[PDB]
């Protein structure tokens, strides 16, 4: 059985956004479904649920700000009027109960990222990091929105000694991160992909 | 409204030791309570349901207890692979809920100490040309925590600095850290020697370059 979320994207404040959770291998006449979000770096926040019989409940803060509904194989979460406080990964998760023993949220999706901003999506700028024998080279990737980017070295063939650091939101509201690789000695190239703007950039780092 | 109060916000334990996490409900939730573990990048994983029952495949090193309004998760024989954030969650009601999950508890596991390997990278010419530069300093593979001090011709820098630290490594408990110093190209050209100083305990490691 499995759960999978979709629909997260960068959206301007006030623009209604619907997320979808598609379920496989179990019935929603047996399991209750829950939406839970988590802002970058923060704790889990339960938004609401929809029981097998169709009753929907929302956290007190969420009432009037979200609507949950379902078919036989999907659950939707509509965010009525997004604000920048709504930026988070949104998870769908199923739970159930027996006689007295609550069974917990045992199955979760990988989550879908909602980014709420007045800014346009923007691809990364990539700058080479070099010293000034084996050597550590790197790439600093700056100025992108929304998250994430992926960074690989030589198309994934250099994996040993790679350290990529968590991204940091800048005061501009854009993101940056860095990646470094330890190599011996021929060209060493960082490949930075930003699917949100349909872009990839390769930078060959010169010792 | 139903409120869950989880304490402490952070706890540390030596490898092999024991960690205890408490959860207080604002009313009697009758053991309709679960515990989860979560590591960055992943959804949470159910550990304990019905307050004290182990979820399928979960290790008996995790132990849930309590009743009424007071619950506890204990982790025995703590290992680096346990470094994570832990959450309690009430499944008693969906009505009049302020928060269903506790605030979470970060568990820091103290494994074998390791001194940081430090590197500094001057901004590339293509950075300077944009009007703003970012100098990068990294401290790789270390435990326990370090402090970074930036110095520009010997003057301690107090602004323009951002630090980004990885989660603990699941196998060996270590961190990696990147620290950046961001200045205007003019500000950058206004000076000669740039220094990253990384301190662990009382032992310091210094890397510098001359612009």
């Amino acid at each position: 059985q499995s759960v999978e979320e979709s629909g997260g994207r960068l959206v301007t404040p006030g623009t209604p956004l619907t997320l979808t959770c598609t379920v496989s291998g179990f019935s929603l006449s047996t399991y209750t479904m829950n939406w839970v979000r988590q802002a970058p770096g923060k704790g889990l926040e339960w938004i609401g649920d929809i029981y097998t019989d169709g009753n929907t409940y929302y956290a007190n803060w969420a009432k009037g700000r979200f609507t949950i509904s379902k078919t036989s194989t999907t659950v939707d979460l509509k965010i009525t009027s997004p604000t920048t406080e709504d930026t988070a990964t949104y998870f769908c998760a199923r739970d159930s109960w027996d006689a007295s023993s609550y069974y917990g949220l045992d199955l979760w999706g990988q989550g879908t990222l909602v980014t709420v901003s007045s800014g346009q999506p923007k691809g990364p700028s990539v700058f080479p990091l070099a010293p000034c024998s084996t050597v550590t080279l790197g790439c600093l990737v700056k100025g992108y929105l929304p998250e994430p980017v992926t960074v690989t070295w030589n198309s994934g063939t250099l994996t040993n000694g790679v350290r990529t650091f968590p991204s940091v939101r800048q005061s501009s509201g854009l993101y940056s991160l860095s990646s470094v690789v330890s190599v011996t000695s021929q060209p060493v190239t960082c490949n930075v992909a930003h699917p949100a703007t349909n872009t990839k950039v390769d930078k060959t780092v010169a010792p | 409204a139903i409120k869950m109060t989880q304490t402490p916000s952070s706890v540390s334990a030596a490898v092999g030791g024991t960690v205890t996490i408490n959860c207080q409900a604002s009313e009697d939730i009758k053991r309709y309570l679960a515990w989860y573990q979560q590591k960055p990048g992943q959804p949470p994983k159910l550990l304990i349901y019905a307050a004290s029952k182990l979820a399928s495949g979960v290790s008996s090193r995790f132990k849930g207890s309590g009743s009424g309004t007071e619950y506890t998760l204990t982790i025995s024989g703590v290992q680096c692979d346990d470094a994570a954030t832990y959450y309690c969650q009430q499944g008693y009601t969906s009505s009049n809920v302020n928060n269903a999950f506790g605030g979470g508890t970060e568990v820091v596991v103290k494994g074998d100490p390791v001194a940081p390997t430090v590197l500094i990278f001057p901004p590339a010419a293509d950075q300077v040309a944009t009007g703003t530069v970012t100098i990068v300093c990294v401290a790789n593979k270390y435990f326990p925590d370090v402090t970074v001090t930036w110095e520009v011709d010997g003057t301690t820098q107090t602004t323009g600095i951002e630090n980004s630290k990885t989660p603990q490594n699941s196998a060996d408990c270590t961190y990696n850290l990147s620290s950046t110093l961001t200045l205007t190209s003019t500000q950058y050209n206004s000076h000669k020697e740039y220094t990253c100083k990384v301190t662990q305990g009382t032992t310091s490691v210094v890397q510098s370059f001359n612009r």
